[PDB]
């Protein structure tokens, strides 16, 4: 075994123990290194950049979940610590080519990993890109020198910042006439395709720095997290979008088709895998204004209303569906991102951040890893594309949707509930008429497309 | 075949609302929490003798889906509506949470109990008479949990399985 230096001259060098670092029953899968469950920053520091073996997937963990337990600025003079190794012939040539040349080369990758995928420490902390430049300057030597040019480049350009898809489809609505977009006079296949396209672009501008640390609950997750904040305020916007086209058609007849209309927009959103979509509708059909039509639903075909259940279904004991029906699919796809975000929170809050072992406390990187492991599927889908031509004039009216007008939340769902009223009142009123409000024919032209391919 | 409960836990975000299921469903010893599993939200219990399944939804963080409160709330026979005992807003929210659910079920009568959660050493802004005082004026019970030490918690879950029972 290796003589190295005494703690006093370099912390990193003191011995593993029940009271700095512990380890999981398991190693990892492919790579057959020892899962850490807890250890102090030090160890945790030394194992980011050990000398024995290469560990790039706690390299990801670590910097992705870090911020919790250890501060960007802590982090770079930890790790400019480790790469200052004092020494301690035959011994010292061992150590220099088994300690010091793998140590320096870890801490070199992690400077990359961190300028790479983490760079937003860099963006909100001039200082600290500031000292990682410096840093990175001192490092001299042949091994180094092939990694130190490749931070410099990466760094440079951080600062600077398929075959033919289908036929766009059309309606009542024809190219341009923007006026007359409405959700009866656009094709419902265009519009399930339109709003995936957004839908799918929302989900993938979403990082994990907008989801470690619980950040889109905190009194800043405007700050932190707008980019999920946006996509959650589409799907709720589209919800509440159905919904008003629902109660606002006061005839019957009209309402029968507009909800049947809807149904068919999700069957288009299960044929191309969004399931964020799907949930829009779902939640639209289940709230409280349209879910009491019971005129409205009496009238529907028997193969939307299964439709309808099966979508409904998907969202049953505690998403058992749903669950299972995203883990059967390939992308493309757009998740439900709700699910994703109530597990963090949950696992957050439900572990501790440290671990007492003999009276010494270690940081719980098992709760990080766990974090790590949802944020990993978050991006798991975020990388594949869909096939879809965007409809620029489709596109920018469901971005300018606007249900609520200026009303405030409390307001608007009391409007349309008292809306729901109105069209179906409560028993034993009996059903009044209403006048028709649409000019146009009812029809759908179905979701089948019109034209081949 | 044993009862089961569906209980729905509603309340602001923000404020570590999640602690009451977590302390609930985590054994009294154990902190090693997995949300991802079917045992995280079911537990089966023994109440005044009568042993029960508790099915709990608790969609914290998901606040923001405000259009899929509706869907959530209507899957629930039980309601806990939660609030933070140091955050006096999650204590003004509740009227309006308390408007939904009766909405969604359609009645005045949903089993439901009030909860004020203590979830850290900050400044208490609510006090318990304010609190004590809108539950009498709903006609429900009020019970206060503790996050750092599981006092009140099965309390609040027992009283709210007692409502059900009774209504
Ligand atoms: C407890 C509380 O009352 N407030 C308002 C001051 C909170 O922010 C809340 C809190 C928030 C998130 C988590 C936790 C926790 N550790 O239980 C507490």
């Amino acid at each position: 075994q290796m003589r190295l230096p005494s703690a006093d001259v370099y912390r990193f060098a003191e011995p593993d123990s029940e009271e700095n670092i512990i380890f999981e029953e398991n190693m990892q899968p492919k790579a057959g290194i020892p899962i850490i469950k807890a250890g102090t920053v030090i160890k945790l520091i030394e194992r980011l950049t050990y000398h024995m073996y290469a560990d790039p997937n706690f390299v990801r963990t670590f910097l992705t979940t870090y911020r919790s337990f250890c501060k960007p600025q802590e982090l770079l003079s930890l790790i400019i610590e480790r790469f200052e190794i004092p020494e301690p012939s035959a011994e010292l040539k061992r150590f220099r080519k088994e300690y010091i040349q793998p140590v320096q080369l870890r801490v070199l990758n992690v400077c990359r990993h961190w300028v790479e995928h983490h760079f937003y420490d860099f963006e909100r902390d001039a200082y600290l890109l500031q000292r990682m430049e410096e840093f990175i300057g001192t490092v001299r030597g042949k091994a180094m020198k092939k990694w130190v040019e490749s931070i410099t480049k990466i760094i440079q350009r951080k600062k600077i910042a398929q075959s033919s898809p289908p036929t766009v489809e059309w309606h009542i609505s024809r190219p341009g006439h923007i006026e007359t977009f409405d959700l009866l006079t656009l094709h419902p296949i265009e519009i399930a395709r339109q709003l995936t396209l957004l839908e799918s672009d929302l989900y993938r501008a979403v990082q994990p720095s907008e989801l470690v640390g619980s950040v889109w609950t905190k009194e800043d997750k405007e700050i932190n997290s707008p980019n999920l904040l946006k996509m959650i305020r589409h799907t709720t916007n589209l919800t509440l979008w159905f919904e008003k086209c629902i109660v606002e058609t006061e005839n019957l007849e009209e309402r029968v088709a507009v909800v049947s209309r809807i149904i068919e927009i999700l069957q288009v959103f299960q044929e191309l895998n969004n399931f964020n979509g799907v949930l829009e509708v779902v939640s639209a059909m289940n709230s409280s204004p349209v879910y009491r039509l019971d005129h409205t639903f009496e009238q529907i075909p028997s193969r939307q209303k299964k439709i309808l259940e099966e979508a409904h279904e998907l969202s049953e004991d505690h998403y058992k569906k749903y669950l299972a029906k995203l883990r059967s699919i390939n992308p493309p796809c757009v998740p439900f991102f709700g699910i994703y975000l109530t597990n963090i929170l949950k696992t957050e809050e439900g572990n501790p951040e440290v671990l007492k072992r003999h009276g010494k406390e270690l940081i719980n990187f098992s709760k990080r890893r766990k974090v790590a492991e949802i944020t990993g599927e978050i991006q798991q889908y975020q990388n594949q594309p869909y096939c879809l031509r965007v409809e620029s004039d489709i596109k920018r009216f469901f971005e300018n949707l606007n249900p609520m007008g200026n009303s405030m939340e409390k307001e608007f769902t009391d409007y349309l509930f008292n809306k729901s009223l109105e069209i179906e009142p409560r028993n034993p009123k009996p059903l009044p008429r209403f006048p028709k409000k649409y000019s146009y024919p009812l029809k759908s032209p179905g979701v089948r497309p019109s034209n081949p391919r | 075949h044993m009862t089961e409960y569906k209980l729905v836990v509603v309340g602001a975000g923000g404020v570590g609302k999640s602690a009451l299921t977590i302390q609930l469903i985590q054994n009294h010893f154990v902190d090693e929490y997995d949300p991802t599993i079917e045992d995280s939200y079911r537990k089966q219990v023994v109440i005044d003798g009568e042993t029960c399944l508790l099915d709990i939804l608790d969609t914290a963080g998901q606040e923001e889906y405000s259009a899929m409160r509706d869907q959530y709330m209507r899957t629930g026979e039980g309601f806990l509506c939660v609030f933070a005992i140091n955050n006096t807003k999650s204590f003004e929210d509740i009227h309006q949470y308390r408007e939904q659910i009766k909405r969604v079920k359609d009645s005045d009568d949903v089993p439901m109990v009030l909860v004020g959660n203590k979830c850290d050493l900050a400044a208490r802004t609510v006090e318990s008479r304010q609190a004590q005082d809108l539950a009498r004026s709903y006609g429900i019970p009020y019970i206060e949990t503790s996050a750092k030490t599981r006092q009140g918690v099965e309390d609040a879950f027992y009283t709210l399985v007692r409502e059900i029972r009774q209504h």
